[PDB]
């Protein structure tokens, strides 16, 4: 008898718009629910649920239902209740998933100098610092084109030893030395609730950095009165 | 190159480059190229002339990266007004500090 | 910074006719040649009534309103080191130039 | 950079790649004695996305952003099982960035 409903994710209205409530029932023995169904504190009801998952390998049933809502269907403060049935249990089991901020800072850090001088793989991280609440996604793009998530991780947010209202987290690409040798757009876009347009890239390159070599060239002379 | 800090009032000019060393390893360099263009001889208020000589010159590499400034756009004007007597009647009139820039 | 490079060739006999770039302001416009001597440049005619005391009656300048241009011909050379003229509008002429040519007037 | 710019506080990062058994120990030594936990968070360690079978791990120091003037050490310590002596360290400090020669010229007629 297991039994969980699970709200949508930024990481899935950005990357494709489709937020919607999920209901997770599995461990119940003959079936998890002969008849799904979601309901909201006003009596609105829901779209169909589908794509059932066969049996356990370990002699039970896996169900699942869908509650495909409006994107203001879970920033309006309103609760959602998941309606699911047993056949031991004369009572519908419910369960109830509901919704409860500080806008982020991005830092792009330079690969270790001493990586460098091994010459197998730099890795570049970008530190996402100061976000309430803990919903950033991070994502690598390079040359305007986004990597495989299996180049890249991210890490879960953790709330602040000092500022607890703040969270934060970071995320890391590994690359091949001579790639950054070479130099690439190294783009890490980041997507947090705080943000204007959901958008706050920041990029380095080989061409920014600690500048080891300086030289200033300022000029004077006594008419350009007009830069 | 990656300089996009040209503003002409403060006449800075800071631009990056990498310089594709001798063909050993990454030993590359990182330049910050400055050249400032003083005008030295011109006046504290741009657009008065009756405030002293500006003397000190104040750089900060954070503003010219985008506000007082020392020197004249060709693309933008600055003007002035002035009086005369001409006997009794004192009629403000329109003068430009930039000929060959906002010339009507 | 434009570089609009012309190679044209004079003799004594020949005449040479240099084009700019007419912004139709009509302040000042302008030839000036650079001076290889001093490093800086130096006019040649302008707008002004001036004109160069080795060079009397020897340059004329044109303005095409219909076209926007500006013409500094030349009807007699004689054997300059034809350096760089530069092309220019304003009062100043360091700050006001904007082509610069160089030709040969041998071959 | 920007950072440092804030003028609060800075935070340092500590990373550890390659290492192949988990649960890797890391603590900041603040030349001598140790620091409170609060002052310092470790994350979990987690797979390498380019190794196969090695994982990595990250640890955050924050600390005020006048402290660096100062002139401190603020070491990263880590104990591993593969380490030669099963203990390493590293340091860092302000002395550590500012290292580069300048280049002026200054022109005036
Ligand atoms: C002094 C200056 O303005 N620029 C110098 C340049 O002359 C020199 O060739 C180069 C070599 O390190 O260093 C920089
Ligand atoms: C700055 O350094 C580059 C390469 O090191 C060099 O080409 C350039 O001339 C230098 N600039 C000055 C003003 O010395």
């Amino acid at each position: 008898i297991r039994v969980f409903a699970i709200p949508p994710s930024f990481a899935s209205i950005f990357l494709t718009k489709s937020t919607k409530l999920t209901c997770l029932v599995t461990d119940l023995t003959t079936y998890d629910s002969v008849t799904i169904s979601w309901t909201r504190q006003n009596g609105e009801a829901v779209k169909t649920h589908t794509n059932i998952s066969e049996s356990h390998p370990n002699a039970t049933f896996s169900a699942v239902g869908e509650a495909s809502i409006c994107e203001d269907d879970w920033n309006s403060g309103e609760r959602f209740t998941c309606t699911v049935t047993h056949t031991d249990l004369p009572s519908p089991l419910k369960q109830t998933i509901s919704r409860p901020l500080h806008r982020p800072d991005v830092y792009l850090l330079p690969p270790a100098r001493e990586q460098l001088n091994l010459r197998e793989s730099a890795t570049i991280t970008c530190l996402v610092t100061g976000f309430s609440p803990a919903d950033v996604f991070v994502q690598w793009m390079q040359r305007g084109q986004p990597l495989s998530p299996e180049k890249y991780v991210t890490s879960a947010p953790m709330p602040e030893p000092q500022a607890p209202g703040r969270y934060f987290a970071h995320s890391i690409l590994t690359v091949s030395e001579e790639e950054w040798n070479t130099g690439e757009t190294y783009t890490c876009v980041v997507a947090h609730e705080a943000l204007p347009n959901r958008v706050t890239e920041r990029t380095v390159d080989k061409s920014t950095g600690k500048p080891t070599l300086y030289n200033v060239s300022l000029v004077m002379s006594d008419t350009a009165g007009t830069c | 190159r990656i300089v996009l800090v040209d503003n002409k009032c403060k006449c800075a000019r800071i631009t990056s480059r990498i310089i594709r060393s001798s063909e050993d390893p990454n030993e590359d360099i990182v330049e910050r190229n400055i050249r400032i263009i003083v005008p030295l001889n011109n006046r504290e208020n741009i657009s008065d002339p009756t405030s002293p000589l500006r003397t000190r010159f104040v750089y900060h590499l954070s503003d010219l990266c985008k506000e007082t400034c020392y020197t004249y756009d060709r693309n933008k004007c600055y003007t002035a007004v002035v009086p005369l007597v001409y006997g009794g009647e004192t009629k403000m009139v329109e003068t430009a500090l930039t000929p060959d820039a906002c010339y009507p | 910074r434009i570089l609009p490079e012309v190679k044209v060739e004079g003799e004594l006999g020949g005449s040479v006719t240099i084009k700019c770039p007419l912004p139709e302001m009509h302040v000042r416009i302008y030839l000036c040649r650079e001076m290889a001597g001093s490093g800086t440049c130096g006019t040649v005619v302008s707008t002004t009534n001036f004109i160069k005391a080795e060079y009397k009656g020897r340059v004329t300048l044109k303005q095409y309103p219909r076209k926007n241009l500006f013409l500094v011909e030349v009807t007699q050379l004689t054997e300059s080191d034809s350096g760089v003229y530069a092309c220019g509008a304003g009062m100043n002429t360091d700050r006001g130039k904007t082509q610069k040519v160089t030709l040969n007037v041998h071959s």
